């Protein structure tokens, strides 16, 4: 696995985000993480299986929600 | 205004500058006596110190009764203002009703002739429109909107160049 | 041999032509304020039309035409603006009296001029014994609200109030002035409290000076108390409003003053509820919670509300450092009761989020079952100019009105706050502040 | 006399781009 | 009514039509009627569009009761508008300007690692005219360290770059020391009161310069505007201004049920009032009830 | 009829103000 965030992970932090990320692994598989800091992530989480990625840092929220204000003003 | 002020006989005009209304004050010092000349009507009035410290308790609060707008009205007033200053360039136009006898016919080339009074039609058609005077009402409601989506800004209203170059330099020679 | 409805349709006839002068428009506008004619409406509009409209000023044609705009009480902040371009323009032209009255009538309808206010500091600093004291008091108080915070002047103006008496009223301009500036310089408030001996000449004087004492917050003189119960017919509600906020503000108990003064405005309110703004409403519940003062049943409960919508409107308008304030206070005291890590911290000032029983959002508030406790942030415009830089009144009065609905109110000023440099600092400061005044929790 | 109602923020700032003052005073002239 | 969440900015403003429905919220607040609780919710994201969106119905008001100071002689009018949106800026939410784009410019460089991402991300919000002399330095500063110039302030290839930009910026007319030592404040006050001084005559001949070049802006579209309308003949002038006049009748009549429709036609009556009230009593002007 | 107010005739008439709070009530209940 490899998990991305802004800061680096406080220690609960960490197994509040462990036990996140061991939700997204489909079987009874004993996965390992990789803590990685990228400062264009304004805190969140991304979660890099290499397989599969879950982006729930609030840089995509923030950009997702700047789309979907543009996709009702242009209808409203 | 402020909820306070703090004027009031004191330091207080004393005559009129103008003669179309006379004034002549009267203070002494509890009470004051303004005898005031203006027309063919006259008033003697009695105010004390005090007595204009009540004055500016409740407050006016003018405002501008517009057809449409305070701004539309702008707009429309600068709008007469330039067309009074293209009027006066069509107020310079030679006669040449002095010149529609049929003795400068006959003496006239004629294409030179129909020249002419091609011109006098092209003088007709600009002092007919440059006096539709109810068009300038329409004609600033163009120029409006632009403007008022450049007032209805992300930031501030009043925001623009210099003062964006003045916080650019402020934020970058900063330590970042 | 006095008719004032034909002298009245004379300046209506007289200002109504095409190419009226200065000295007419200036003429007219004196005589109407002699008259005392707030009551008419459209003749001053015609005055204030001719007088943005002239385009020739001389000195006392300008200076009598801000005068009585001033005295009159007219806003109209366009054409009081547009009188500047000849204020500057005639300033070494001006005599200093004309200087004065000039610079207090722009500072009075709020003329953002930076040029005018430094153009005629620098005259003052320059040439002060040429000025009276109560034209000091003048430009101070335009350039006081005028929006400049200008120290150089006041400290000009503290050494002419230091040297030699001046009249109360000169003393109460000068106080409202560094009320606004938010000074609370007290080398120069205790000499400006001794003009108020004699007792003032009007009851504005006294009501300003009471409101520069609250909003300074020092302590009430029992001389301007006494003489505002015994001349409080001649005040607004918005100016008696004031003054019992600023009564209760210097922590004054008079009750027979406060009822004499409710006693303006209680049929005022009742009269017309909607004519004062919400700020004077919210003034007059601080100034009925602090001092008890009681009020008629349909106006407590009423303006209990405005009090609400008044810190509601001051909370939405907040001015984005102050939220920083607020964001970084809150942190320092979620981690002060115990979050050590940041998710904590984070669902901890996301429930420090109640409101209080009148409506209103507190943004920082406790509760260990049955005792609340508030932490109040004061970031920068409830402070001081001065080097102590302690809060104004008005974060006691919101202290004193909160301690009313059975909170605990303990004050983390910003210029404390911001000393120290790590969050176990700020949480030990803020845990510091919360025990002297609750310290039960 | 009336407006088409426009409700946008104009994000950038930026100097309001002067027009060219017109040749009609010159052209009335000729 | 309102969702009192607006009514919340509308308190302060002294706009006309805001201040009669609250002072109609008010009298029904003095019957015995409670106030709606605030949501003490909607994160980050919602306060700020909800901000954006409702300091626009206080500026909106608010710019139209602003007279522009057109074709006036001297420098005072400018003054006049200026610090006139200066108030309608307090009045709606908004900061001091200066201090608004600062935040602007904090709010769009948080996470910038070079000063090149800075001229990137903020290209909008600055003028091109200074941000061409910026990237020039930029390149300069380039060529001798042989790499980016990252945004620290320890570095001594951002001091040289800085060193320029302060004589790039002082160039362009601002003084860059005064503005530096305002907002980075000092400790005695009778010493940055001199300071305090040049910034803000700085700032009024820069705010000044702002609202004087948006009216040279209306005044030419309004030469331009007017230069093409004196061109045409009055047949075309007429049908025109009445087609246009009627496209946006039918075009504010086909919406139905909708607020602003309804008061759109609701202030044509209002104007149509108005030519008749100008028509009775033409050496008055309107009939106002007093 | 005539004579309407004061109040009623300081409004700035063809401003917008209509369209933007449309905006946001159908703006805001749909984007919370």
């Amino acid at each position: 696995c490899t998990v991305i965030t802004a800061e680096p992970l406080d220690k609960l932090e960490r197994v509040e985000l462990t036990k996140k990320a061991e939700k997204f692994v489909d079987a009874g598989f004993k996965l390992v993480m990789q803590e990685k800091i990228d400062k264009k992530l304004l805190g969140g989480f991304v979660i890099e299986f290499s397989d599969r990625r879950v982006d729930m840092s609030t840089a995509k929220k923030v950009e997702e929600f700047n789309n979907f204000v543009n996709k009702l003003v242009l209808s409203i | 205004l402020t909820t306070f002020t703090f004027s009031g006989l004191q330091d207080a005009p004393v005559a009129a500058l103008s003669g179309s209304i006379k004034l002549n004050v009267a203070a002494k010092a509890g009470k004051a006596e303004v005898t005031v000349a203006a027309g063919a009507a006259k008033a003697a009035t009695q105010v004390s110190a005090a007595a204009l410290r009540k004055l500016s308790g409740s407050k006016i609060s003018l405002a501008e009764v517009a057809r449409i707008s305070v701004l539309h009205s702008s707009i429309q007033n600068y709008l007469l203002s330039l067309s009074n200053e293209r009027y006066q360039l069509l107020s310079q136009w030679p006669d040449f009703t002095t010149m529609y006898g049929k003795d400068f016919y006959y003496r006239a080339h004629p294409e030179d002739l129909k020249k002419f009074y091609d011109a006098a039609d092209e003088y007709y058609k600009l002092y007919e429109t440059v006096t539709e005077f109810d068009s300038l009402s329409a004609l600033a409601s163009q120029v409006v909107p632009n403007y008022a989506a450049r007032r209805r800004s992300t930031v501030h209203p009043a925001i623009g160049s210099t003062v964006a170059d003045g916080a650019f330099t402020n934020f970058l020679l900063s330590k970042q | 041999e006095n008719d004032v409805p034909a002298i009245l349709k004379e300046i209506d006839s007289l200002v109504s032509r095409e190419a009226v002068s200065a000295k007419e428009v200036s003429d007219a506008a004196v005589a109407l304020t002699y008259l005392q004619v707030k009551a008419n409406r459209r003749l001053w509009g015609k005055v204030l039309e001719k007088a943005g409209a002239a385009q020739d000023y001389d000195a006392a044609s300008l200076t009598n035409l801000l005068w009585a705009i001033n005295t009159g009480g007219v806003e109209h902040f366009k054409t009081v603006a547009e009188l500047a371009g000849p204020a500057v323009s005639l300033l070494p032209s001006l005599s200093p009296v004309q200087l004065s009255i000039v610079v207090e009538a722009l500072g009075g309808a709020g003329v953002k001029n930076y040029e005018l206010y430094n153009k005629a500091s620098a005259v003052v600093v320059s040439k002060i014994g040429e000025f009276k004291p109560a034209e000091i008091a003048r430009v101070l108080y335009g350039v006081a609200f005028g929006g400049v915070n200008d120290v150089a002047l006041a400290k000009a103006a503290g050494k002419v109030f230091a040297s030699t008496e001046v009249d109360s009223r000169t003393a109460a301009q000068a106080l409202y002035a560094l009320a606004k500036l938010g000074r609370a310089d007290k080398a120069t408030v205790d000499a400006l409290l001794k003009s108020f001996k004699k007792g003032t000449e009007s009851a504005s004087d006294a009501a300003a000076a009471s409101f520069a004492l609250g909003s300074l917050s020092f302590k009430a003189e029992k001389a301007i108390v006494d003489a505002l119960k015994a001349s409080a017919g001649d005040l607004a509600p918005a100016q008696a409003v004031e003054a019992a906020y600023g009564l209760a503000l210097s922590g004054a108990t008079d009750a027979e003053a406060f009822k004499a003064l409710f006693g303006v405005v209680a049929p005022a309110i009742e009269k017309a509820p909607d004519a004062l703004e919400v700020s004077s409403l919210a003034q007059l519940h601080v100034a009925s919670t602090i001092s008890g003062a009681k009020l008629p049943a349909a106006v407590g409960s009423f303006v209990a509300k405005a009090f609400g919508l008044a810190a509601d409107a001051a909370r939405l308008k907040r001015s984005s450092a102050e939220s920083a304030l607020v964001a970084d206070v809150a942190a320092a005291t979620a981690v002060a009761f115990g979050a050590q890590y940041r998710p904590e911290v984070a669902s901890a000032v996301a429930s420090y989020v109640k409101t209080a029983p009148d409506g209103s959002v507190l943004d920082i508030a406790i509760t260990k079952g049955d005792a609340k406790v508030l932490v109040q942030a004061v970031p920068s415009s409830l402070l001081t100019s001065t080097t102590p830089a302690k809060p104004l009144g008005h974060v006691a009065a919101y202290s004193k009105v909160r301690e009313a609905q059975g909170y605990a109110v303990a004050v983390v000023p910003a210029n404390e706050f911001e000393a120290l440099p790590d969050q176990k600092a700020k949480a030990q400061y803020v845990l510091a502040a919360i025990k002297k005044v609750a310290p039960s929790f | 006399y009336l407006a088409p109602l426009r409700s946008d923020f104009t994000e950038e700032i930026t100097a309001p781009k002067v027009a060219s003052a017109s040749n009609l005073v010159n052209e009335w002239n000729n | 009514a309102v969702s009192k969440k607006e009514v919340l900015y509308f308190l302060s403003s002294k706009d006309a039509e805001s201040s009669t429905a609250v002072k109609s919220y008010l009298k029904s607040l003095y019957a015995g009627a409670q106030v709606e609780a605030t949501e003490t919710d909607a994160s980050e994201l919602i306060a700020q569009l909800e901000k954006k969106y409702l300091s626009a119905q206080v500026v909106e008001p608010g710019v139209h009761n602003i007279a522009l100071p057109l074709g006036e002689s001297g420098s005072a009018p400018v003054k006049r508008y200026a610090a006139e949106l200066f108030n309608l800026g307090a009045q709606a939410g908004f900061e001091c300007p200066f201090i608004e784009v600062s935040k602007k410019f904090g709010q769009e460089t948080a996470t910038s690692e070079t000063v090149k991402d800075v001229l990137n991300k903020t290209k909008s919000y600055v003028s091109a005219d200074y941000n061409a002399a910026l990237n020039e330095v930029l390149s300069s500063v380039e060529a001798e360290i042989n790499g980016p110039v990252l945004f620290d302030g320890k570095t001594e290839g951002f001091k040289k770059f800085a060193a320029k930009a302060k004589a790039v910026a002082v160039s362009r007319g601002l003084p860059a020391d005064t503005i530096l030592a305002y907002c980075a404040g000092s400790a005695n006050e009778d010493a940055a009161d001199k300071v305090s001084k040049e910034f803000f005559t700085w700032f009024e001949s820069a705010y000044t310069a702002d609202a004087a070049a948006e009216v040279k802006a209306i005044e030419a579209e309004a030469a331009s505007i007017l230069d093409r309308h004196l061109a045409k003949p009055v047949a075309q002038i007429r049908k025109e201004q009445a087609s246009a006049y009627a496209s946006l009748l039918k075009r504010a009549e086909t919406a139905k049920g909708a607020k602003w429709a309804e008061k759109y036609l609701e202030d044509v009556k209002a104007v149509q009032w108005f030519d008749a009230s100008v028509a009775e009593a033409p050496a008055s002007g309107p009939k106002v009830a007093a | 009829a005539d004579a309407k107010a004061l109040d009623e005739l300081r409004k700035p008439k063809f401003s917008s103000k209509y369209l933007i709070q449309h905006v946001s009530q159908k703006l805001i209940p749909a984007v919370k």
